RNA sequence: GUGAAAUUCUUGGAUUUAUGAAAGACGAACAACUGCGAAAGCAUUUGCCAAGGAUGUUUUCAUUAAUCAAGAACGAAAGUUGGGGGCUCGAAGACGAUCAGAUACCGUCCUAGUCUCAACCAUAAACGAUGCCGACCAGGGAUCGGCGGAUGUUGCUAGGACUCCGCCGGCACCUUAUGAGAAAUCAAAGUUUUUGGGUUCCGGGGGGAGUAUGGUCGCAAGGCUGAAACUUAAAGGAAUUGAC
RNA sequence: UUUUUUUUUUUU
């Protein structure tokens, strides 16, 4: 039985797509199929923001940000709970969670 | 048995049979 | 493009192919532009350049060897150098300077 | 008529030395006896005089090249490397 | 060196991997090493070398040593393993940074210097990845 | 007797009215009528002879001098070359990688010809018969054919003798074994396949 | 034995192009035998924030490389040796649903300084734009790259290193590139992302001292 | 380095820090339910060489066309022969772990290989598990290329970017049954007992078996073509409930 | 993300 119209990937009008390496396990996975997330978070966690600001060596200074593009294979994504198993009707929803 | 390994076993058997064939001509 | 201009000259104008004819045209002042290929021997190239300097004629160094120059001219033989006596419908003489 | 199915030049060796060795030496036999383009006069008249020596019958230029080919593969790489280094030094 | 309030700036390279933590203090050029304390120099078990507590202890030792050499402020160069491996800093990075901030040293510029390939050599583990 | 071709080069004598004739090991790509430039200020072109101090790193050279002025002892065989690795101005020494893979330090004043030795790929061709080897070694020395030690009698070889053909003792010998006893694999750190 | 007890301190001096001359302090082992403190300090490269150099936090996204050309007294005089964007700045600039255009050019200044310049730009949405993406066609990208290369080559070749760094500080070249390329496609965040020195002229004490004031 | 360790490297300075050089791979981020190509496949810049779809056309020929035994071109990865390269990773192999055992999963070091050239190999879940050409057949919003029209801005040089309305072609998507279906689902898998537009291939319960034999291709590995004796009541597809 | 192998024939 076929359970996904797209076949679990995002290839249309295309022969082959080069793979990426899972950021967790390193498994090869087609890029159009890998679960991709973009994390933009302060380098200093909110707990240490106050201490770092107090220890700042300049009159004013904006703390930088860390940008990370995580590309997970299906197994790693499910295990780490980046994605979860959804109902038959719910898995057709493509909009991101609020 | 996995079909892949069954095919590998069959190829080994075919090679052995061909070697026996060629031994006696 | 130089190759297309040379093809236009070949089809519609007057030209001479070969070292001896090039020297003859330079001596007679009939030639207006001398094209020399990369493959041309250094001494022959220097002599042609000196002749062109004496005759006050322009010299162009083709971006190819004698085989490529012959192919561009549309011939089945190597061309070391050539002289454009008159460009029929081309404007190489007016474009190169 | 197709005199030999696949032997070609190595047919002179008859049935000696083994098929693998005959096939291996076929490449050298063809290459060292083939004609090569002459960059100095634009003619396919370069022939091997002796191992590493290639003379042109038309213009008379003699070059040092490969044992069985006019230009070895590594020669082009060496020329490219030397050109890159010379450009770096000159700039 | 002249005034008490004058700030002498070093550079603290903080390498926060998932197996260890390095806090390496150098001059502005980076050619001179001032103090280098690792998380593995502060614990007994190999599994605690990258722990936040080990990072905090190493940072405290680094700050104490630097205060004797006269370094008042530190720039921060935080890195992960990088290359074709994980780009995520280890758990000890933040403990080290917080400890340095709390130890009375001033904090200057903070930069992520994880080596990011524009494109890398093959990552290890094979095409099926680490299987567990 | 030499795989690499040689090049005859005519120079103008620096301070005499005569021709200076030289015989160089030919580098691949050199031709008759070519101009060769030898000196510290010579351009970095294949066939030119330059002091190693003027040769940038990563360069391929041949016939590299070991001692300044020895006129070339390294990387002279067909298809062989040395690679310039690094320079040390403090002691004026250049590091080179030799054909065997060894790294050697030589004075930076040592000369070397740019490029690799011509005639490469000679050893790829199979000879297929004893006559080719006969012709090859006839112009080199009396070193062919070779008789196996186990085919001789004991009187003339340690491997000789026995009712079967066999060495009878380890073929690895001491580095200090006297002549006549030092046969087989001399001072072998290991044997067999990799 | 303590190795830091035999180390002397030196003050790093930036060229006259930057407002702030005092960059920081660096140490080296004292001269002993053939080991010279001056040779140890020679050709050292320091990475410094342009915000620190100009006392302006708006320039904190630029890193300047200063090389040590000479040592006089306890002062190490430096000169411009390249510049680079910061990782956070580049990551913030790069975004999805837009086109990224990059160019590079090798140029030489009037002082015989050969350098490679790397410029970056992004497509910009219009105020009334409704579609979710601003993608430029490949031909438009190629034209923009051609304009970038031409402008960078002209700007670098028409001036020396000092004036080139003076142009870099306020980002004039990026402004001119954006003005020229607006006729093809609106662009945003046009910058000279990186500059590296491929070759430098033979050291000249007079040329070095022109950009450094008297320290005495 | 691991769950924890050990093999391993380390005062002959390991790991880490800065600068520089060399080598070979790889072209991140941009990068998408987007593009090109007959498929395989194709992602750094610039130049050259030919090639191509769509669009526009009040240009030309006038049936020149559709699909195809035989016969041909290309054809991932692995693999073969011989050079060149050989950074990384890494079949085989060797060790350290885990285990009752562990020829593995995990870790460490590595040969062939991984890259390129010349010549072979011709097979993949080579998939949309869905031949090609043509006609009809509901709606809707996006998106790529070209074109037509309208309109207002632009730190720009009539144009380009954006806005709106349309036509043609394309990769797709959402809703729906008046359709089909064993259903899963399908806007083509519809217009089928109210059965017929043209045309190629190909299946006949499950195994034996893609085996034996013959032929043919290939250096080989194997590819293509391809049975029977005998055995058997099921195998199998979709979907429902429970149990796990 | 340590480790976790096995359950005679027919029938209900
Ligand atoms: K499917
Ligand atoms: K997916
Ligand atoms: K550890
Ligand atoms: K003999
Ligand atoms: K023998
Ligand atoms: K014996
Ligand atoms: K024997
Ligand atoms: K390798
Ligand atoms: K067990
Ligand atoms: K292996
Ligand atoms: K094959
Ligand atoms: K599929
Ligand atoms: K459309
Ligand atoms: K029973
Ligand atoms: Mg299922
Ligand atoms: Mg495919
Ligand atoms: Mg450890
Ligand atoms: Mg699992
Ligand atoms: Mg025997
Ligand atoms: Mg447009
Ligand atoms: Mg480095
Ligand atoms: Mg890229
Ligand atoms: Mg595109
Ligand atoms: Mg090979
Ligand atoms: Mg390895
Ligand atoms: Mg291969
Ligand atoms: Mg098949
Ligand atoms: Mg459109
Ligand atoms: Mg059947
Ligand atoms: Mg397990
Ligand atoms: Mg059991
Ligand atoms: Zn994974
Ligand atoms: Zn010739």
């Amino acid at each position: 039985t076929f359970k996904r119209r797209n076949g679990g990937r995002n290839k249309h009008g295309r022969g082959h797509t080069k793979f990426i390496r899972c950021s967790n396990c390193g498994k090869c996975c087609p890029k159009d199929k890998a679960i991709k997330r973009f994390l933009v978070r302060n380098i200093v966690e909110q707990a240490a923001v106050r201490d770092v600001q107090e220890a700042c060596a300049f009159e004013t200074y904006t703390l930088p940000k860390l940008y990370l593009k995580m590309q997970y294979c299906v197994s790693c994504a499910i295990h780490s709970k980046v994605v979860r198993v959804r109902s038959v009707t719910d898995r057709r929803v493509r909009e991101p969670p609020q | 048995m996995r079909a892949k390994w069954k095919k590998k076993r069959m190829r080994r058997l075919k090679r052995k049979r061909r070697k026996m064939r060629q031994r006696s001509k | 493009s130089i190759n297309n201009r040379l093809a236009l000259v070949m089809k519609s104008g007057k030209y001479s192919l070969g070292y001896k004819t090039v020297l003859k045209t330079l001596r007679s002042s009939k030639g207006k532009l001398i094209l020399i290929s990369n493959n041309c021997p250094p001494l022959r190239k220097s002599e042609i350049e000196y002749y062109a300097m004496l005759a006050k004629v322009g010299v162009h160094h083709f971006n190819g060897n004698n085989v490529d120059l012959g192919t561009a001219c549309g011939k089945y033989f190597r061309v070391s150098c050539l002289s454009i006596i008159d460009p029929g419908d081309s404007d190489i003489i007016k474009s190169l300077p | 008529t197709k005199r030999t199915k696949k032997a070609g030049i190595v047919g002179k060796y008859g049935t000696r030395y083994g098929a693998s060795l005959r096939k291996q030496i076929k490449k050298m036999e063809v290459s060292q006896h083939s004609k090569y383009f002459c960059e100095f006069c634009g003619k396919y008249a370069v022939k091997r005089k002796a191992v590493g020596i290639w003379g042109c019958k038309d213009c008379g230029k003699v070059k040092a090249g490969g044992a069985y080919t006019l230009n070895t593969a590594s020669a082009v790489t060496v020329r490219s490397t030397i050109r890159r280094l010379r450009e770096q030094t000159e700039s | 060196a002249t005034r008490e309030g004058e700030l002498v700036f070093g550079v603290a390279h903080i390498f926060a991997s998932f197996n260890d933590t390095f806090i390496h203090v150098t001059d502005l050029s980076g050619r001179e090493t001032m103090v280098r304390i690792t998380g593995g120099m502060k614990v007994k078990a190999d599994r605690d070398e990258s722990s936040p507590y080990a990072a905090m202890l190493a940072a405290q030792d680094v700050s104490q040593r630097c205060k004797e050499l006269g370094i008042n402020a530190l720039h921060i160069k935080l890195r992960a393993t990088g290359g074709n491996k994980t780009k995520t800093p280890g758990p000890g990075a933040q403990s080290a940074l917080r400890a340095l901030a709390r130890s009375g040293m001033k904090i200057g510029r903070i930069e992520d210097v994880t080596p990011i390939p524009t494109d890398s050599t093959r990552r290890k583990g094979g095409r099926r990845g680490r299987r567990l | 007797g030499r795989g690499a071709p040689l090049a005859r080069v005519t120079f103008r004598h620096p301070f005499r009215y005569k021709h200076q004739k030289e015989l160089f090991v030919a580098a691949e790509g050199m031709y008759t009528g070519q101009f060769i430039y030898c000196g510290k200020k010579a351009n970095l072109m294949v066939g030119n002879v330059l002091a190693l101090r003027s040769i940038p790193e990563g360069a391929v050279v041949c016939n590299v001098e070991h001692k300044v002025g020895d006129r070339g002892v390294f990387a002279r065989c067909s298809g062989d070359y040395a690679i310039v690795i690094s320079h040390n101005p403090d002691n004026g020494t250049t590091r080179i990688k030799l054909p065997s893979g060894a790294k050697k330090i030589v004075p930076s004043g040592c000369r070397a010809m740019i490029g690799q030795v011509a005639g490469g790929g000679r050893t790829e061709k199979p000879m297929l018969k004893a006559g080719n080897a006969y012709h090859k070694y006839r112009v080199k020395r009396n070193c062919w054919p070779k008789v196996r030690g186990v085919a001789m009698n004991p009187v003339e070889h340690p491997h000789g003798g026995g009712n079967h053909q066999h060495i009878g003792h380890a073929s690895t010998v001491r580095r200090d074994a006297p002549p006549g006893q030092k046969v087989g694999l001399i001072a072998a750190r290991r044997t067999g396949r990799l | 034995a303590d190795p830091y007890a035999k180390k002397d301190w030196y003050d790093i001096k930036a060229p006259s192009v930057f407002d702030i001359k005092n960059v920081g302090k660096t140490l080296v082992t004292r001269t002993q035998g053939t080991k010279i403190a001056s040779e140890g300090l020679k050709h050292r490269v320091f990475e410094v924030s342009l915000a620190d150099l100009q006392k302006d936090e708006d320039q904190s996204f630029r890193k300047i490389r200063l090389r040590a050309e000479d040592v006089q007294g306890k002062n190490v005089l430096t000169n411009f040796w390249g510049m680079d964007f910061t990782t956070d700045k580049l990551r913030s600039l790069v975004k999805k649903w837009q086109t990224l255009i990059e160019a590079h050019v090798d140029v030489k200044t009037t002082d015989s300084y050969t350098l490679r310049m790397f410029c970056i730009a992004f497509t910009k949405k219009r105020p009334n734009q409704q579609k979710r993406t601003c993608y430029a066609q490949s031909s438009q990208i190629r034209q923009i790259r051609r304009k970038m290369v031409e402008i960078m080559r002209n700007q670098a070749s028409s001036c020396d290193l000092k004036e080139l760094v003076a142009k870099f500080i306020p980002e004039s070249i990026g402004r001119e590139i954006e003005k020229a390329t607006s006729s093809i496609f609106p662009l945003q965040n046009v910058y000279i992302r990186k500059v590296k020195i491929l070759k430098a002229p033979k050291f000249d004490i007079g040329k070095l001292m022109e950009v450094h004031g008297d320290y005495s």
